[PDB]
Formats: structure tokens, C-alpha cells, sequence
């Protein structure tokens, strides 16, 4: 959730 | 359009009307920046050679006991690999000394 | 990362060099190699010559990235959608500057 | 785009302002009432 | 910085020791990458003990 | 050889300074080497090149 | 500026435990002397009622001794981990401890 | 940006309660490594500035 | 404590590189000191 | 019309924020 959305963003 | 290029005076007989010159082909207000610019090929390759007339001259100014004549370089004002512009500048000895322009611009966006 | 990274190869089978730069995106295959169909739909040919024979060895064609794309995309869309109070010449100014960007930051590649 | 509503709804708001001041003044109303 | 950059990387890659030779089977292989580790992911200590060994 | 521009014709006409700037400016033309087994030969081809530029 | 008298500590604690902690600017607005920042580092240093001012020991010095070492700069981030957690005080105390043990 | 500074509270509790180290050994070695990159090449460290430099 | 651990040998390690290093310049100078007089005389 | 329709870059039918039609008669 959260480091899916940091990576891609 | 050619329909946008009519323009008249009355003056001493009466309204005369003309025409700007669009009869050849269509209108083309800006063919493209790119053909103004001197791309990096010739940017690149002209102001190589550039400082070699530069440093002939600077050669020539040394041995010749000559001064920065801003009359001969005023063909090579181009623009040089950096500016020239930049090389008889005002402040030419206060910005000499600091050496990383591009790396402390690059890292502005973050500051 | 291998998500974040490329690697290309040269060899008997691969005569496309593909190189991404900090810019704009880049291909080099040889002259006198089996050059490929180099289509160059402007006038972007980098004629690499020999260093030591002076004999154009290579063409490595321009193209711009998809990330300065991306970017020109933005600015667009926040320029339109910058609306609600702006004046027009204020439009025109940010739109210069802009358009100045993805001109002479590169040039060669935009055609 | 909505700055045209805005300035659409400030000038029917003066010109229901200006109808209001014209219409209590009235000849029909105020001087009417005066020459009573 | 993209002029001189892209430039002087094509002259190298054309002025080489014959770089486009593939005669005898030679090869050649670019990588380009970027870290994701020139920021926050940094050993504190070793950056103090590095400034102190340079500065 | 700085001949695209309109100027080429007057600063050909005005003296051979225009063709120094010329050969100045083309300096790296591999072409140049290849005829240079005649030196002859390509002080003949700049003699009616600039008798082709006047007429 | 800032000399930080001792009849504005009163007037700052006073303004502390009436109005608030998380409000520098309503605290700002009675001292006609210092900013809102200015208050909230005094506040945090100083007028706190959690600073242990006095009662320097040795479990504490060699507390600070076995992490001067570990971590050279960043006096900030060992400031609420030593115990301190004044931000001038462990530097202080480093001080102290090598000027000291140089004779 | 909240989410972000979230995550970051969070990555700074993690390395400060936990102990993910840069690897003592390879930090070491790297540490060996530029001083002997440095003493192959012979730069001097900086003179901190004093207050009667020209520039 | 592993970042404590690190501290200290990184410590020792920089103690034990200088006197390398010491050594080093040390023997850097007897070879040019060698080397100079030889070529004066 | 007056215009010469095959210098523009790839082809331009109705600038207008309108082009649901999509045909030239090429095949």
C-alpha cells in the first residue's frame, strides 16, 4: 500500500 | 489566410487598398524556431573553431604586444562553445572564481 | 533496479546502439557496418568522424525522451489549467518559457 | 471559465441594486408620494 | 551539460580502439542506471568519517 | 564552404580572403585529403568552382 | 536577541500553562519581545517542565562518553536519548569533559 | 506530502530503534579503499578558511 | 550497540591507516632522498 | 480551402473541438 504508492510516486 | 492582409490609406486621392505579398503559396508566420537557432551540430562545430582563432589571436595579441581588441572579435562574438560574451565581460575576475555553477543550479530545484 | 535501469548490446545480431542520456534518447549504428534503413525524418545525423582517419565511421540519431514529454505534458496542462484570473500576456510569457525549454535545452531532437 | 459566472452574477446583483435605488426613488412612488 | 555530455559519449564511443569492429566476434554492452541510493539511504557515521579523511 | 548565405557571391568577388575563411571554416574536410594527391587538381576544381560562383 | 530575562521566563511560563503548548502564536502576542519561533525554542529548552537542569552524574557522563564516539556529529539526536534533551547541555557537558581530561 | 512525512517518521524510527547498519566490514573496506584512492592521487584536505584569505 | 561497534572500528581502522599512511610518506621520502642525491651527484 | 492541405504535418480535418468523423477515402 504504502510502499507501492512511495515507489511509484 | 491571404484575406487578412488588406490595407488601405486615404490620403490625397482616396482609399487606396493593397496588399501584403502572400500570391507564391500560403502563409507561414513561423516556419519553425528550429531553423534560427544554429542547431548543436553547427553550434558545435563553428565555435570549435572559434578559440582556435582565439587563441591565435591571443597568441597574435601577446606577440604583437596587442590589448582585447572588442573590433576583432567582433567576428568571433558568436556565441563560442561558452558565451563570449561571458570571456569580456564586466564581472570576468569576481566570477572566475567559483568553480560548479551547473551542479549548484541542478540542486536549486530542491532549494 | 532492474525496473529502473537498460542495457543494450552490440554484436553480430544487434547493430542498433541504443544510450539514454540525462536528455533526449539516442541510437548509433555504423556507416560501414550494415548500417540500418536510418530514416531521419528531420536533419538530425551526427556524423561521428574517425578522430585519427577523419572518415564519418557512424550516424547516431536523436530522439526526445518520453521523461521531458511527460514534464512538456504537465506544464501544458497546468499553464490551461492556470485559468480563472490570469491575463493573456502573462499567458504568453509563461507559454515562451515553456516553449523556450524543449527548444534550445535540446534543438536536434525536436524536429 | 467561472470568473464569466462571477462577473455575470456581480452584474445582476448591481443591476437588481440599481432596479431597487431607481424603484424606491420612483416618480411613482417617491415623487408621486412628494406631490401628495 | 546535455551538449557537451551526449558529444563527447558519441566521439568516445566512435573514436575507440575500433569499437565497431564485430569481425572476431567481439561485443559491446551499455548500461545506463540510477542508484535510488544517493539521498536519505546513507551511512551517517561513514559520510562524518569520509568529510574528516577529505576535509 | 560558408556558401548557403547570399553574401558568398560579394565576399568571393571582393577578394581571396572569402576562400581562406572558407578553407578556415572546412578545415576538417576529409574530401580535402582525398584530393590532396593533386594538389593541382584541386587548385582547379577551387579555380572553376569561384569562375562557376562569378559567372 | 533574546537575553531571556527571568521576569519574561515567568511571564512565558504563565502564557504557557494558560493558553497552550501547540499555540506559538497566541503565546507571541503578550511578550513584545521575542517571535513566536523564538518562544516555542525557549519553551523547548528551557521553560520546559520536563528539563533535568541540575544533577549532572557519572552514569550520564559515561552515558555521553559511549556516544560522542559512536556518532560524532548530531548533538540533536542524542540530546533526548542521553536524557538531556536541552540541545546545549550535552555540548556543554563535552566540554567539560574535554577540557577536563586535557590538564 | 502527510503520507510522506509518515513514511519517513517511520523509516527514522526503524533505523533508530532497530540497526540496519551499512555493513561494518564492507564499510571498513570501503573506508580503506578511499584512502588509498586518496593517496594515489595525492589530494590535499582543506585548509578551513581563516579570516586574512585574499579571495 | 552495532553502531557503536562500527564507531569503534572505524576508529581503529583510521588509527591503523595513518600510521600506515605515516609509513608510507616516511618511505616515499628516504626513496626521493635516495634518489636526489644520486642524481645531484 | 484556398490552402494547400499536404504541407501540414500529418493532417488536419476540422480544428474545432468537434471531429466525431473519422474518413479521407483511402481504402
Amino acid at each position: 500500500e504504502f510502499h507501492k504508492k512511495f515507489m511509484e510516486k | 489566410p491571404q484575406s487578412d492582409l488588406r490595407w488601405s490609406k486615404q490620403t490625397d486621392v482616396g482609399i487606396t487598398h493593397f496588399r501584403s505579398g502572400m500570391s507564391h503559396e500560403e502563409d507561414q508566420l513561423i516556419p519553425n524556431l528550429y531553423r534560427y537557432i544554429q542547431p548543436w551540430e553547427s553550434e558545435f562545430i563553428d565555435s570549435q573553431r572559434v578559440w582556435a582563432e582565439y587563441a591565435l589571436k591571443r597568441q597574435e595579441a601577446i606577440a604583437q604586444n596587442r590589448r582585447l581588441t572588442l573590433e576583432d572579435l567582433e567576428d568571433s562574438w558568436d556565441r563560442g562553445i561558452p558565451r563570449i560574451n561571458t570571456l569580456f565581460q564586466k564581472d570576468r575576475h569576481t566570477l572566475a572564481y567559483d568553480k560548479g555553477w551547473r551542479v549548484r543550479t541542478d540542486f536549486k530545484q530542491y532549494q | 533496479q532492474w525496473e529502473n535501469s537498460f542495457v543494450s548490446v552490440y554484436s553480430k545480431d544487434n547493430p542498433n546502439l541504443l544510450f539514454n542520456m540525462c536528455g533526449f534518447e539516442c541510437r548509433i549504428l555504423p556507416k560501414c557496418r550494415t548500417s540500418y534503413e536510418e530514416f531521419t525524418h528531420k536533419d538530425g545525423v551526427w556524423n561521428l568522424q574517425n578522430e585519427v582517419t577523419k572518415e564519418r565511421t557512424a550516424q547516431c540519431f536523436l530522439r526526445v525522451d518520453d521523461e521531458s514529454m511527460q514534464r512538456f505534458h504537465n506544464r501544458v496542462r497546468q499553464i490551461l489549467m492556470a485559468s480563472g484570473s490570469t491575463t493573456f500576456t502573462k499567458i504568453v510569457n509563461k507559454w515562451n518559457t515553456a516553449l523556450i525549454g524543449l527548444m534550445t535545452y535540446f534543438r536536434e531532437a525536436v524536429v | 471559465e467561472a470568473r464569466k459566472r462571477e462577473l455575470k452574477k456581480n452584474k445582476k446583483q448591481r443591476m437588481m441594486v440599481r432596479a431597487a435605488v431607481l424603484k424606491m426613488k420612483d416618480p411613482k412612488q417617491i415623487i408621486r408620494d412628494m406631490e401628495k | 551539460p546535455p551538449p557537451l555530455l551526449v558529444y563527447k559519449w558519441c566521439q568516445g564511443i566512435n573514436n575507440l580502439q575500433d569499437v565497431w569492429e564485430t569481425s572476431e566476434g567481439e561485443c559491446n554492452v551499455m548500461l545506463e542506471s540510477r542508484f535510488e541510493k544517493m539521498y536519505e539511504k546513507i551511512d551517517l557515521t561513514l559520510l562524518n568519517r569520509l568529510l574528516r579523511l577529505i576535509v | 564552404t560558408k556558401f548557403i548565405t547570399y553574401r558568398s557571391k560579394k565576399l568571393i568577388q571582393e577578394s581571396d580572403q572569402h576562400l581562406k575563411d572558407v578553407e578556415k571554416i572546412l578545415q576538417n574536410d576529409k574530401r580535402y585529403l582525398v584530393l590532396d594527391c593533386v594538389p593541382e587538381e584541386r587548385r582547379k576544381l577551387i579555380v572553376a568552382y569561384v569562375d562557376d560562383l562569378d559567372r | 536577541g533574546g537575553v531571556w530575562r527571568n521576569t519574561e521566563d515567568e511571564i512565558l511560563k504563565a502564557a504557557v500553562m494558560k493558553y497552550g503548548k501547540n499555540q506559538w502564536s497566541r503565546i507571541a502576542s503578550l511578550l513584545h519581545r521575542k517571535s513566536a519561533k523564538q518562544c516555542k525554542a525557549r519553551w523547548y529548552e528551557w521553560l520546559d517542565p520536563s528539563i533535568k537542569k541540575t544533577e549532572w552524574s557519572r552514569e550520564e557522563e559515561e552515558k555521553l562518553l559511549h556516544l560522542a564516539k559512536l556518532m560524532p556529529t548530531q548533538w540533536r539526536t542524542i540530546a533526548p536519548i542521553i536524557g538531556r534533551t536541552a540541545a546545549q547541555c550535552l555540548e556543554h557537558y563535552e566540554f567539560l569533559l574535554d577540557k577536563a581530561a586535557q590538564r | 506530502t502527510r503520507l510522506y512525512l509518515k513514511a519517513e517518521q517511520e523509516r527514522q524510527h526503524n533505523y533508530l530503534k532497530d540497526g540496519p547498519y551499512i555493513t561494518a566490514e564492507e564499510a571498513v573496506a570501503v573506508y580503506t579503499t578511499t584512502v588509498h584512492w586518496l593517496e594515489s592521487r595525492r589530494f590535499s584536505p582543506i585548509p578551513f578558511p581563516p579570516l586574512s584569505y585574499k579571495h | 550497540e552495532n553502531f557503536a561497534k562500527l564507531a569503534e572500528a572505524l576508529y581503529i581502522a583510521d588509527r591503523k591507516a595513518r600510521e600506515a599512511v605515516e609509513m608510507r610518506a616516511q618511505v616515499e621520502r628516504k626513496m626521493a632522498q635516495k634518489e636526489k642525491e644520486k642524481h645531484e651527484e | 480551402d484556398h490552402f494547400n492541405k499536404t504541407i501540414l504535418p500529418k493532417v488536419m480535418q476540422v480544428k474545432n473541438f468537434g471531429r466525431s468523423g473519422r474518413t479521407k477515402y483511402t481504402h
